[PDB]
DNA sequence: AAACGCGGGGGACAGCGCGTACGTGCGTTTAAGCGGTGCTAGAGCTGTCTACGACCAATTGAGCGGCCTCGGCACCGGGATTCTCCA
DNA sequence: TGGAGAATCCCGGTGCCGAGGCCGCTCAATTGGTCGTAGACAGCTCTAGCACCGCTTAAACGCACGTACGCGCTGTCCCCCGCGTTTT
């Protein structure tokens, strides 16, 4: 019947039947066990909350209510486990964290 | 009724083993600061594989270790090695 | 062989000389004590007077001292254990375990008092046993 | 508590019988044991030599 | 031409998480890329496990195994629980 | 990061499982069991 | 007798003239049971999984000692110091 | 159980190429470890390309691109030849 | 083997020298980039289309597991060789 | 620049287990028919990359130079390994 999206059944924003549709689409298995899309959309919303947390943190730390990729750089690259997990992910218009080498500092 | 659990054979891996491998790795005067500076860092290598590899075992519903999941983990880490099937 | 401190009288001082700074050291140092381990449950257990199925089959059919107990004669105890019921076997097991643990605590308590009486003399300048 | 502190000082009078060992060896709140130890060392009787 | 994206969904988790902070569409695009990025990462890892043990029913047990494997530290154990959490909300519903 | 997820599902407390042990740094006390024997000696020299 | 220093390099010949590992093996198998039994016990330990990692260890370590002396001789030393190793592992991305 | 072993075909290539020299079964196990490993490297790359073309077909052009992007120098170009040429032999037979 | 030592002499290290280099400042443009055109190109969108291997039926020998060697190379005995350290 | 000696390389005798093939016996790999459908491929459109110059002007560049640091040179001491040890 209607598109009554399966995220509301899971308390989610990410429609778990779009996720089940994508898992049937992604050739991961023949049967897509119907909790695997909920596991996916659930880890998805957990990490969406994880990063939107630090994103709004760094954005209002720069006194802006608009979260920008520079804020994404300064929030993500300050993290141990995130930047340890994302050592090879680059953020365009993220730039650098402000930091100088220690002996290049004049005395 | 005997519990066989081992711990830190990395000193049973001798410091003469470092005086071997440092020459195999091209070191002349291995200072005393080096020999155990080695023995920690490789142990960082050691658990991290099996931390995933034991993770292979239980979803596989097993109580043994194969080199199959060693290969799963090493290739999973980008440590591709031949001699083992594939 | 009556204490369990660090017997080297130069590592205990170097431990405090760095402890006031707030630094660890190489060797270890425990607090002083006496030796001896009070190891229970690797010792006398609750005995197994029941069989592997002597309770569920009883459920279907609707049923001088060695350590702390004196050794009974062969004929007198046999008619006594021809009297009891498997409602009281679980009582008897725990009664005999309560005797065994009490004796195994009494003798170790006596040895422990004999050790502490020599600890307090040693830590007060008396040599021993005076 | 008082007999414990006085008996424990007089085994080795060259040692300052601290509050922390008295707190670690008898069961009670630290405030009352601290006040009793400071009263006791106020009148001699412990840590006098 | 309504084409399913995650811009209003990242907006949903935004106003679920930082309603005090609006977004740039650049950060929105970074996250919309990131969604399908790890959606492919973990599920290709899961198909890798589904070929490790030659399985054709990837359930949330298998995504649990992938979350166990790939993610470092709490990122595993949280996505262990959180990935179970709405699973327990959907296996109920 | 545990508390980072208490807020997400809480939008929609002491840990009684971690029971700590009691190790104590030894007081510098001569007579008492549990303390190191630094400082003034038992003999008066 | 002799001086400090001389007989290293023929070892650097011979070890690299040869193909083997340079490590104790009963500590190797006991270390494998050691580390794999720490995560989940009761593993019945095939020696395949035991020996399957030693090439992945020792050769990379050997490669690390070359980078160690690379930072040591770039800083102009052969008494190699862990400053060289960790600067290498930094530029290796390990450190 | 007919397990598709790669000792005999690689050994056919050895008796074609270095036939004076045998091969140790440690080395033959290196080859047998090489075979499906390499057979799936470019295969996963190529299915990624098949969705870069968004195609449910894959032709030898797709393997040609898998050769084209990736392999260093003439190892590409000979396999640009060879990968096509035996295709040119298979389109001849 | 490990393992424990142990001269022992030069390698690390400090440290001093020296001199130049590399920024720094500022003069000098200058091409950077911006607008601003003019346009058109292939991207893009549709528009059908058929062929293509799918898929599955039949088959069949492939090829490889289990079954037969015997020999390439390791092991070792002995000697020749060849690098190194003190004359 | 040279011999003594310790390590190495090389060469002769042994033998073996692994490399390779042998012997079925499938089973997978093929051929044989679809099968619409996938992408094959025609048309359409429109756009979106296209250079281009007007022009600025500050960035780049042009150069004076000043000294800092990087190395020039040393002595050391140290320190780590080598020779000898055995046990583990």
């Amino acid at each position: 019947a209607k598109a009554k999206t399966r995220s509301s059944r899971a308390g989610l924003q990410f429609p778990v039947g779009r996720v089940h549709r994508l898992l049937r689409k992604g050739n991961y298995a023949e049967r897509v066990g119907a909790g695997a899309p909920v596991y996916l959309a659930a880890v998805l919303e957990y990490l969406t909350a994880e990063i939107l947390e630090l994103a709004g943190n760094a954005a209002r730390d720069n006194k802006k209510t608009r979260i920008i990729p520079r804020h994404l750089q300064l929030a993500v690259r300050n993290d141990e486990e995130l930047n340890k997990l994302l050592g090879r992910v680059t953020i365009a218009q993220g730039g650098v964290l402000p930091n100088i080498q220690s002996v290049l500092l004049p005395k | 009724r005997h519990r066989k659990v081992l711990r830190d054979n990395i000193q049973g891996i001798t410091k003469p083993a470092i005086r071997r491998l440092a020459r195999r790795g091209g070191v002349k005067r291995i200072s005393g600061l080096i020999y155990e500076e080695t023995r920690g860092v490789l142990k960082v290598f050691l658990e991290n594989v099996i931390r995933d590899a034991v993770t292979y075992t239980e979803h596989a519903k097993r109580k043994t270790v194969t080199a199959m999941d060693v290969v799963y983990a090493l290739k999973r880490q980008g440590r591709t090695l031949y001699g083992f099937g594939g | 062989p009556i204490v369990t401190e660090q017997p080297s009288a130069e590592i205990r001082e170097a431990y405090i000389e760095n402890f006031a700074k707030g630094e660890h050291i190489s060797a270890i140092v425990p607090g002083q004590s006496i030796s001896g381990t009070l190891e229970l449950s690797a010792q006398f257990r609750v005995p197994r007077y029941h069989s592997k199925n002597s309770f569920q089959q009883a459920l279907q059919m609707k049923a001088q001292y060695y350590r702390g107990l004196p050794l009974y004669e062969k004929n007198t105890l046999l008619e006594r254990l021809k009297q009891l019921t498997p409602n009281e076997i679980k009582e008897l097991e725990h009664l005999h375990d309560a005797v065994f643990v009490n004796t195994g605590l009494q003798n170790v308590r006596k040895v422990r008092t004999k050790k502490w009486k020599k600890y307090w003399q040693y830590k007060a300048g008396i040599p021993i046993g005076l | 508590y008082r007999n414990f502190m006085v008996n424990s000082y007089r085994l080795n009078p060259n040692e300052y019988f601290s509050v922390t060992t008295a707190r670690r060896n008898v069961s009670g709140d630290a405030a009352a044991l601290f006040r009793l130890h400071k009263f006791l060392t106020k009148w001699g009787l412990i840590n006098y030599q | 031409t309504r084409k399913e994206s995650y811009a209003i969904y990242v907006y949903k988790v935004l106003k679920q998480v930082h309603p005090d902070t609006g977004i740039s569409s650049k950060a929105m695009s970074i996250m919309n890329s990131f969604v399908n990025d790890v959606f492919e990462r973990i599920a290709g890892e899961a198909s890798r496990l589904a070929h490790y043990n030659k399985r054709s029913t990837i359930t949330s047990r298998e995504i649990q195994t992938a979350v166990r494997l790939l993610l470092p530290g709490e990122l595993a154990k949280h996505a262990v629980s959180e990935g179970t959490k709405a699973v327990t909300k959907y296996t109920s519903a | 990061r545990d508390t980072r997820r208490k807020r997400r599902q809480g939008r929609s407390l002491p840990d009684i499982a971690d029971i700590p042990r009691t190790f104590r740094t030894p007081v510098p006390s001569t007579l008492m069991p549990g303390g190191v024997d630094v400082g003034p000696s038992v003999e008066s020299y | 007798r002799y001086r400090p220093g001389t007989v290293a390099l023929r070892e650097i010949r011979r070890y690299q003239k040869s193909t083997e590992l340079l490590i104790r093996k009963l500590p190797f198998q006991r270390l494998v049971r050691e580390i794999a039994q720490d995560f989940k016990t009761d593993l019945r330990f095939q020696s395949s999984a035991v020996m399957a990692l030693q090439e992945a260890s020792e050769a990379y370590l050997v490669g690390l000692f070359e980078d160690t002396n690379l930072c040591a001789i770039h800083a102009k030393r052969v008494t190699i110091m862990p400053k060289d190793i960790q600067l290498a592992r930094r530029i290796r991305g390990e450190r």
